[PDB]
């Protein structure tokens, strides 16, 4: 029966849901487990997914809430193209969690108890086209941690508090049309940061305190007058001087270095 | 995705949320408030409710009410002493939020006039009836949130 498959109260009733059984003691068929492609289950009260194994065409997963930390789970999950996870206060990160995950199109990853992101952690993702690490309390990035990400077309950095970036950050992200930095504590960006994302559309810099001071400030700012299109505002619209200066708020791209 | 998407603004209200929460306890602290705006409200006719749900004309209000608020978030602006960093992130992830909403749509703005003086006119008044319009915004933006949160959840 479910619950003897899915030990977790809560992830047993999302199971039943799930497949439109009358309670969580119902037997399941081979074909019913074989079929679901979609688990929904966000703010929720699970603090384990323990069967989910027995769950291998899952494509599609939300999952999260704030009891998780048990998501061992996952790691052969093979088919994973979309998922969203959010162990509210969850530490660790299990071991190279997502190593076996090679086919994740898009991955948001909200755990805010984290703090710190294990060097290798998104290795072996290569096929990510998107990547949301917003909300996490983030006060660096280590080096080399979106390398691999050689496809990524919208990375989402926002609402964390990130105070500087490592150099070369972006550097292997030539696909990136997308790139939101706001609501961090950026003082600054290291010289060439942005220069290889030569297909960026769309890039939020506001509600950072940024420092104007002469000469640091120089890179960014022509960098802002010479894309004044990509710069946005968060109504989505073009607002090269959203981007402030902290203390005085004058606008980043109107501060002049000899 | 649509999943990802989904997920994405159901985490985006959560946040605008916990923000109010923030400025809700920092405004009571000072008013004890917590138990003729016209503030937007959602009600049976405009399909999110589980009696009556219609994704269309649903949506169409979500994204309408929220753009009416705007002027009510710009009266929040240095209100707060304490939880003014909130007070600002609320108004701009508001923002943030309309513009999610609209890319999932398909088919009305407010005037900057009216919000212009509407806004000296909620600027003028004494100092009670600020807190009064204060703990009024802070109240129903958040069950206007609540009632989209849980509308978008079964979109």
């Amino acid at each position: 029966p479910i619950k003897q498959i899915f030990p977790d109260d809560a992830f047993a009733e999302t199971i039943k849901a799930n497949l439109k059984k009358k309670s969580v003691t119902d037997a399941v068929t081979q074909n019913e487990l074989n079929s679901i492609d979609q688990i929904i289950a966000n703010n929720s009260d699970i603090k384990s997914v323990q069967g989910i194994q027995y769950l291998p065409n899952v494509r599609y997963l939300a999952l999260g809430g704030n009891k998780l930390h048990d998501i061992s789970a996952l790691k052969e999950l093979t088919n994973l193209t979309y998922l969203t996870l959010e162990p509210n206060q969850l530490q660790s990160l299990p071991n190279g969690v997502f190593d076996k995950l090679t086919n994740l199109k898009e991955l948001q990853l909200w755990a805010n108890q984290l703090q710190s992101l294990p060097d290798g952690v998104f290795d072996k993702l290569t096929n990510l086209t998107y990547l949301n690490l917003a909300f996490n309390q983030l006060q660096s990035l280590p080096k080399g941690v979106f390398d691999k990400l050689t496809n990524l077309t919208e990375l989402d950095l926002s609402y964390n508090q990130l105070q500087s970036l490592p150099k070369g950050v972006f550097d292997k992200l030539t696909q990136l049309k997308d790139l939101r930095l706001y609501q961090n504590q950026l003082k600054s960006v290291p010289d060439g940061v942005f220069d290889r994302l030569t297909s960026l559309q769309y890039i939020w810099l506001h509600d950072n305190p940024w420092d104007c001071t002469c000469p640091g400030i120089r890179y960014l700012s022509e960098w802002i007058n010479k894309h004044s299109g990509v710069v946005r505002n968060s109504a989505g619209s073009v607002a090269p001087d959203s981007a402030k200066c902290s203390g005085s708020g004058k606008p980043v791209r109107s501060i002049i270095c000899p | 995705g649509s999943l990802t998407s989904s997920e994405r603004i159901d985490k985006q209200i959560r946040y605008i949320l916990d923000g109010i929460s923030a400025l809700r306890k920092e405004t009571c602290n000072k008013s004890n408030m917590c138990e003729n705006l016209n503030l937007p409200k959602m009600a049976e006719k405009d399909g999110c409710f589980q009696s009556g749900f219609n994704e269309e004309t649903c949506l169409v209000k979500i994204i309408t009410g929220l753009l009416e608020f705007e002027v009510y978030l710009e009266y929040l602006q240095n209100r707060f002493e304490s939880s003014e960093e909130q007070a600002r992130a609320v108004q701009m992830s508001t923002k943030v939020l309309i513009q999610f909403l609209q890319k999932k749509a398909k088919n009305t703005t407010p005037d900057p006039t009216t919000n212009a003086s509407l806004l000296t006119k909620l600027q003028a008044q004494n100092q009670w009836l600020q807190d009064m319009t204060t703990h009024l915004i802070l109240r129903s933006f958040k069950e206007f949130l609540q009632s989209s949160l849980r509308a978008l959840r079964q979109m």
